[PDB]
């Protein structure tokens, strides 16, 4: 469904559209009045169409046979570059379906609850339309546009991995024939190794102005990967993979050829998630409900670097999650020091449970004194 | 039960009575051998009034049985000193307390 | 194993280095409870033994200095630092003799500034309280989690200075292995301790005269050892030197205001005495000339402050003089004001021989010979020379925090000042149930001190109303109504604010300015009793008669938008008790409207400008009216209340507030018409000689028909007999809201008074 | 009210002093020191690079004023939501004008 | 100064007021050289960051309101409190404008930019090449010199039926007309030097 929205999604990947003309050559030429063209949503990877009765529905890339989409621009109600006509921000073009000859406007049927609730309207190809469309265009072709196709490619490569992984949820292998459809492993390892490099934090030797400039271009992209999922997705992979305990031996009934490539896949997700959380503040608030889940494990023989770092970065920004530890999470991390040796990293984390930025909390600034302090071992 | 084992002999005639101050230069220990208190690292002797319930029960029933100038060794059972919740941060709960008390002056 | 060999492990030291950081972190911003438990763990002796020790791994024991400064101090430094801004001074015989070094001879009048900080200050500051640790004491179960740990301050003072005496001599001698490893470990941790002990004023007279001798050549020798400001230093100890020099600037400032108080005593005394002599000269004795009585008007008329302006104008003025004083008391000002404008900065047209010259000539040298990194440093010295170049600017920005009081009341204020400190420490710490208890007695003891009634000007200069305001905003800050954690404290504190607002007019203004701030977070947490932030918002303007004229519309507009909410909601908290909650909540509406009553009139049916815009704004949103009337379905003028009467004696219907629901419905509509009876256009002063107000009268008269209104004054419930009734149903006491609704809208005229 | 306005000679000494100071804001607020304005940028900034410098190769050590302004530029570029008060900035912004 | 204004998005606090006061002092007269440096940076950083502030800030400027005038006209009726130092605020001018000391400098800052018939700012302010979006300050200032005009004409009707203008009817009136003159000066300096 298609809607309208104010100054909230205007800085989001949801409201990005791509225009694809019907020709194969000179598709990048100047756009002029009276020219059929298609409309594509970038992160959804889908077009817009009205097939027979469902309305202006976002159709996939398999049922768009140049008749359901069939859009063009109208002023009112060539083997070269072409004449440049349509400007940015003031062209005031009018959208019109070619085959049906209709005009696009908002139905805006709003009940009492809808007026004071969701500020959302639905667009329909009315026969005569309203008088307040004046659709003008704005250009956003920059680093964020490159980080738009990435969402579709990665989100289309991840869920297929879990879905294929989910098939053998509880079937011990019939030794010999491993399974049905195979699984991709080389693809994902290269994929994850890119984003961690892509999200790699700013360096240290750079001057202030260059460091500050890139610091704005990293926080935005970190938030841009949350509004399109990809936090649940990386969470979802951990849920499925972490079922297989012990080592690759228990993962044997998934294809023993992929068993020896178990440790690194389990590892690579964790520091990836650390990149999406480190520095940024809004994303850190999401883990208040999921705090119990991350603190739960703290024990896998191959999780040490991943878990201690992801926990370290969520207690450095948000004091809200700091207030959601009752009595047992403290002794869990205390026991971590007792089982993994003398590690200064854990002791540093306990300092985070202490005074936050300016403000200090006393509800938990005694439990460590009475649990890890009286015993002298 | 307070087990008073002597370490150095004393006068043997002057004993503390009610409503009377004492100065005691103690140093307390646990059963394991870990020291939790000393009044000689501060170089300030502990002074308390007997009978007004300032000190714990094991300390005053321990200081009443000694003489002036005597130095003894007590073993206070956990029932008579910090039974259940204890003192948080110093003494663990259900721990036996050992005191090397020495009465300097004034009974 | 020995500690001294941890300098050669580099891995066990790293673990232990963070360990003593935890102890610094466990001792949070004031945690006297768990602070003492560390005393049995770390020490009381080897800390005092770590001072003189020289063989030092670096990030180790040199870090103990930051633990010694955390378990024994900043329990008063964190409080006494806040005490350094206000300069309350009492009337004392010692204060009567303060000047610019009056043992000066001729040249000493225009020179000999005196060493910064000697003594005699007479300022009011709370004393430090400390307790000795004792773990054999009887089980307690008073002081907040406890008072404080103790330490022999006498030993620390002598030891620290002697330790620093080695530092200056050793630094000049030079070596390839300084104490701690690299020079700065030999300086920064030890003189940081000096600075913290200095603000508490543990050092006295003789002691500070030696710390100045560490920069001997200029400051000392009032009547070899090269100064600390002579040699090249790294970019860290220089920052600490600024923290040390900064403490001395305000010491001169504190000396400055006391000198004014000294002049603010003897000169006002003769002024009062000489003014009485001016009375009897022109009193009943008098003479003639008639018009001379017109000339003598300040002497009996005008408020006392106005008299001071007239008699003080010509004194320090220039040339022209009107209504002058005898030319004998107008000479000391031309000397004192000259004397003052020779000490601070005024030229009034080598060896620095002055702190002003020393600091200014030195800070410039540091920038000329280095490109200073670490922005936190460069911000420090640039705040110094600005003060040393604008003397009067600091003084002019300090007097509004100065106040003089009289003896026999200092003891009463001393309790108030000490008690007020605990509130300031409450803001930094997050709200705790034990800490929540502490404030209630704290604020309860504030409103009994006999001083928060006589000198309101103090309490705006200390500004505790500012500090207590953040206390409320932190606890109430939440996503929705579910975040009502820690109740019973907003009510216990909001009561104090209301009484503060009813002590003086200027007190009303000072808190009024936060009206927009207050209403932003007021109409959410509704449902408790006693008080609510909305009440103090209403009490901010009740009798001013000029504050009401100083509204800004948007405040009135936004509170109306709140009332739009209670016309369509269902009160889910009220619903949580399992109640019908049919269409709307009268409980919430009766609170917003009570506020509007205090902004339409101020004293006997006046101020109509804001009243005019209220009715023109309220009509725009018809949903503001209860849907029983002023709608499309029906109105039920005499039926809506009658319907409430039917549900009044219907316990099954009700909710199976704390009394019933029908009374709440009666409360709403009665209160609404009470609003639109005093929001009337005006008295007949305007309605009989103008044509603007008649427009408003026609509007409001068209919304309440008189035929139904006249009939509503009838049907009283009953009278106690044989057994009284209950204040849960639609009573009759609150029916007088329809009496004033007809007394000033339709009014009596013909002979319908009989009916 | 204007006839019961008590005379000045019945006021307590402690209260009759606070009114003096608040009213005697008529000798500082009008007096002008000038001073720090022209002598400031003279001794600071200009003539800052004295004979202390011994040698140079390609660039020059920034003079004392140059550190000051870049500091304000430094804190201006800090990634924040809303600028703070920083009265220190006001004190130097005006004197530069 | 360009970096300081850009940081403060749209809040007309004491921050920009003490900053805009500075900017007038550097580039009084014509000062061709300082204008060149400012243009180079805007062409170099190539972020918007700044024209958003100027556009937003001047839309918050006040005009000659009338309703607020009545609030003075009765508040001035009182002369002193019961007994508290009389009206301490005395003038208490903050109402009708409370901004003339500031809004008169914002336009002066813009006018001094296009001084000496510089033909780059006089073209840059119309449209910003490159970047991402344009603001067109030119048309964004004429709208202000229309709401202000509707305010003075309004004020005239309130005094149409009287015969003499009282002293407080002229003190505020001259405040508004002085502001309008400063705006008119700017409009000329976008056109001078064709």
């Amino acid at each position: 469904l298609v809607y309208y929205e104010g100054g909230a999604v205007c800085t989001h990947a949801r409201s990005l559209w791509r225009l694809e003309p019907l020709r194969i050559s000179w598709s990048g030429s100047h756009l002029r009045w009276g020219q059929p063209l298609r409309i594509r949503h970038v992160t959804t990877g889908r077009y817009l169409a009205l097939t027979e009765d469902q309305g202006l529905v976002v159709v996939d890339a398999c049922k768009a046979h140049t008749k359901a989409t069939s859009f063009c621009f109208r002023v009112s109600k060539v083997e070269g570059m072409g004449p440049p006509e349509i400007k940015y921000g003031e062209s005031l073009c009018f959208v019109q379906h070619v085959a049906s000859g209709l005009w696009l406007t908002y139905a805006a049927p709003d009940p009492k609850a809808l007026r004071l609730g969701v500020l959302k309207k639905k667009a329909i190809l009315h026969q005569e339309g309203h008088m307040d469309d004046a659709l003008f265009l704005t250009r956003c072709q920059q680093e964020e546009s490159q980080a738009a196709r990435m969402i579709h490619s990665t989100a289309g490569l991840y869920n297929q991995f879990i879905k294929g992984l989910d098939s053998f949820s509880g079937k011990p292998r019939g030794s010999g024939p491993p399974a049905g459809p195979a699984l991709p492993i080389e693809a994902v390892i290269l994929s994850l190794q890119d984003l961690i490099g892509y999200f790699e934090p700013p360096s240290e030797e750079l001057q202030h102005e260059e460091k500050q400039s890139k610091l704005r271009s990293l926080r935005n992209r970190q938030s841009l990967f949350q509004e399109e999922g990809m936090l649940s997705l990386v969470l979802n992979c951990i849920d499925r993979l972490n079922v297989y305990t012990t080592a690759a031996h228990f993962a044997e009934y998934a294809g023993e050829e992929a068993a020896e490539s178990w440790k690194e896949i389990v590892n690579l997700l964790y520091e990836l998630l650390a990149s999406l959380i480190r520095g940024n503040r809004a994303n850190c608030a999401l883990f208040s409900t999921n705090l119990d889940w991350v603190v739960s494990k703290l024990d896998r023989l191959e999780a040490s670097s991943g878990i201690l770092e992801v926990l370290y970065c969520v207690l450095i920004e948000s004091p809200e999650v700091l207030n959601i530890i009752q009595e047992n999470h403290i002794k869990s991390i205390i026991s971590l020091l007792d089982k993994h040796g003398r590690n200064h990293k854990v002791l540093d984390v306990l300092c985070s449970l202490c005074v936050c930025n300016g403000v200090a909390v006393r509800s938990n600034q005694d439990l460590i004194t009475e649990n890890l302090l009286p015993g002298r071992e | 039960g307070v087990e008073i084992e002597t370490i150095s002999p004393g006068d043997g005639r002057t004993f503390p009575k009610k409503g009377q101050t004492c100065v005691v230069h103690y140093t307390g220990m646990l059963q394991n051998g870990k020291k939790f208190d000393s009044s000689r690292d501060r170089n300030k002797p502990f002074k308390f009034r007997i009978g007004k319930q300032e000190v714990i029960k094991g300390f005053e029933e321990g200081a009443a049985q000694m003489s002036l100038g005597q130095r003894a060794k007590l073993t206070c059972t956990p029932d008579v000193a910090y039974g259940a919740t204890g003192h948080p941060g110093v003494i663990p709960p259900n721990a036996t307390l050992i005191f090397d008390v020495e009465l300097l002056n004034l009974e | 194993m020995d500690i001294l060999e941890l300098s050669e492990r580099l891995d066990l030291q790293r673990f232990h280095s963070h360990t003593l950081r935890l102890y610094r972190a466990v001792c949070a911003l004031g945690n006297n409870r768990v602070a003492h438990a560390l005393c049995s763990h770390v020490d009381q002796a080897q800390l005092l033994h770590a001072l003189e020790d020289a063989h030092l791994p670096g990030p180790l024991r040199a870090g103990y200095y930051d633990l010694l400064i955390s378990i024994h101090l900043e329990s008063a430094c964190r409080s006494r630092r806040s005490m350094l801004s206000e300069y309350i001074v009492p009337l004392t015989p010692e204060t009567r003799a303060i000047t610019l070094f009056p043992p000066g001879r001729k040249g000493g009048n225009a020179r000999r500034h005196g060493l910064p900080g000697v003594g005699v200050t007479t300022s009011l500051r709370p004393p430090h309280h400390f307790s000795p640790p004792c773990f054999v004491a009887a089980l307690p179960a008073e002081a907040p989690a406890r008072l404080s740990p103790a330490i022999p301050l006498e030993a620390l003072r002598d030891k620290a200075l002697r330790m620093l005496g080695e530092a200056v001599r050793d630094g000049g001698q030079h070596a390839r292995d300084p104490v701690g490893g690299s020079v700065e470990f030999q300086f920064v941790p030890v003189l940081k301790l000096v600075s913290t002990l200095l603000v508490m004023g543990i050092f006295g007279d003789e002691d500070v005269k030696q710390i100045l001798k560490m920069i001997e050549p200029e400051v000392f020798t009032e009547e070899l050892e090269e100064g600390l400001l002579q040699m090249k230093l790294p970019e860290s100890v220089k920052l600490q030197m600024c923290n040390l020099l900064e403490y001395f600037c305000d010491q001169e400032l504190q000396h400055r205001v006391e000198s004014l108080a000294a002049f603010a005593e003897r000169y006002v005394d003769k002024l009062q005495a000489n003014q009485r002599s001016r009375y009897a000269l022109l009193m009943r004795a008098f003479t003639m000339s008639a018009a001379e009585t017109a000339r003598r008007t300040r002497e009996f008329r005008s408020p006392p402050q106005e008299q001071i302006n007239m008699l003080l104008h010509f004194k320090d003025e220039a040339d022209e003089e009107d209504c002058p004083l005898p030319e004998d008391i107008r000479q000391d000002l031309q000397d004192f004001h000259q004397d003052l404008l020779a000490h601070c900065g005024i030229q009034l047209e080598k060896k620095p021989q002055s702190l002003q010259e020393l600091v200014s000539h030195m800070v410039v040298r540091w920038a000329q010979e280095d490109y200073v990194q670490s922005p936190e440093l460069v911000r420090a010295m640039f705040s110094l020379l600005h003060r040393q170049y604008d003397g009067l600017g600091e003084l002019l920005r300090a007097l509004p925090r100065a106040y003089t009081i009289s003896p026999s009341s200092v003891e009463d204020t001393m309790s108030l000042l000490e008690c007020l400190g605990q509130i300031r420490s409450l803001l930094i710490v997050q709200m705790g149930p034990q800490e929540e208890n502490l404030m209630i007695q704290s604020i309860g003891n504030i409103m009994n001190n006999k001083v928060f009634y006589q000198h309101p000007n103090l309490m705006r200069a200390l500004g505790m109303h500012e500090t207590v305001m953040e206390v409320m905003v932190n606890v109430l800050g939440g996503g929705e109504t579910k975040e009502i954690r820690f109740p019973k404290m907003v009510t216990s504190c909001c009561r104090f604010l209301c009484y503060f607002c009813r002590i003086s007019r200027q007190n009303q203004r000072s808190m009024f300015d936060h009206l927009s701030y207050l209403l932003e977070n007021s109409g959410i947490g509704l449902g408790m009793q006693g008080s609510t932030p909305l009440d103090v918002a209403a009490a901010s303007v009740i009798d001013n008669n000029e504050l009401a004229l100083a509204l800004q519309e948007q405040d009135l507009e936004k509170v109306v938008s709140y009332l739009a909410g209670c016309g369509l909601q269902s009160c889910p908290m009220l619903l949580a008790k399992g109640y019908p909650d049919i269409g709307w909540n009268p409980c919430g509406g009766e609170r917003y409207l009570d506020f509007l009553r205090f902004a339409v009139f101020v004293n006997g049916e006046s101020v109509e400008e804001n009243a005019n815009v209220v009715v023109r704004l309220l009509i725009r949103k018809p949903e503001c009216f209860g849907p029983a009337l002023r709608g499309e379905g029906g109105s039920g003028l005499l039926a809506a209340i009658e319907e409430a009467i039917r549900i009044s004696e219907d316990p099954a219907r009700d909710g199976p507030n704390r009394v019933h629901l029908g009374h709440a419905i009666m409360s709403f509509y009665a209160a609404l018409i009470d609003l639109l009876g005093r929001c009337a256009p005006e008295m007949h002063l305007i309605q009989a000689g103008k044509g603007e107000a008649l427009r408003i009268r026609a509007i409001l008269r068209s919304l309440v028909p008189l035929d139904d209104l006249v009939g509503i004054i009838s049907l009283p419930l009953q009278i106690p007999t044989l057994q009284p009734k209950m204040s849960a149903s639609f009573v009759p006491d609150h029916k007088a809201s329809m009496v004033l609704f007809l007394d000033r809208v339709y009014g009596i005229e013909n002979q319908d008074f009989l009916l | 009210a204007c006839f019961r306005m008590t005379p000045l000679y019945n006021l307590p000494t402690h209260r009759a002093c606070n009114m003096f100071l608040e009213s005697y804001k008529a000798a500082w607020i009008l007096t002008e020191d000038h001073s720090f304005e022209d002598r400031m940028i003279d001794d600071l900034s200009k003539a800052g690079e004295q004979e202390e410098e011994e040698e140079e190769v390609e660039e020059k050590k920034p003079d004392p004023l140059h550190q000051l302004v870049l500091h304000f530029s430094r804190t201006a570029l800090t990634e924040k939501s809303k600028l703070d008060e920083d009265y220190l900035y006001m004190a130097y912004a005006d004197i530069m004008a | 100064v360009l970096q300081m204004i850009s940081a403060c998005k749209g809040e007309t606090g004491a921050m920009v007021s003490s900053t805009l006061k500075l900017g007038i002092s550097i580039l009084n007269g014509g000062n061709a050289e300082v204008q060149q440096k400012m243009l180079d940076y805007l062409k170099d950083k190539k972020e918007v960051g700044f024209f958003q502030s100027i556009q937003a800030l001047m839309q918050t400027c006040s005009v000659l309101d009338l309703n607020a005038f009545e609030r003075q006209n009765k508040a001035e009726g009182l002369g002193m409190v019961n007994e508290d130092g009389t009206v301490i605020n005395r003038q208490n001018g903050e109402k009708v404008m409370a901004d003339d000391e500031f809004t008169q400098d914002l336009f002066r800052f813009l006018q001094l930019l296009c001084e000496g018939h510089n033909n780059d700012f006089q073209n840059y302010l119309r449209t910003q090449t490159g970047n991402t979006t344009t603001i067109n300050i030119i048309i964004c200032t004429v709208d202000y010199l229309l709401r202000l005009q509707e305010s003075i004409s309004d004020f005239y009707w309130y005094y149409s039926g009287k015969d003499v203008i009282e002293e407080q009817g002229k003190r505020n009136f001259s405040k508004a007309m002085s502001v309008a003159k400063q705006v008119f000066n700017s409009l000329t300096e976008y056109i001078q030097g064709p």
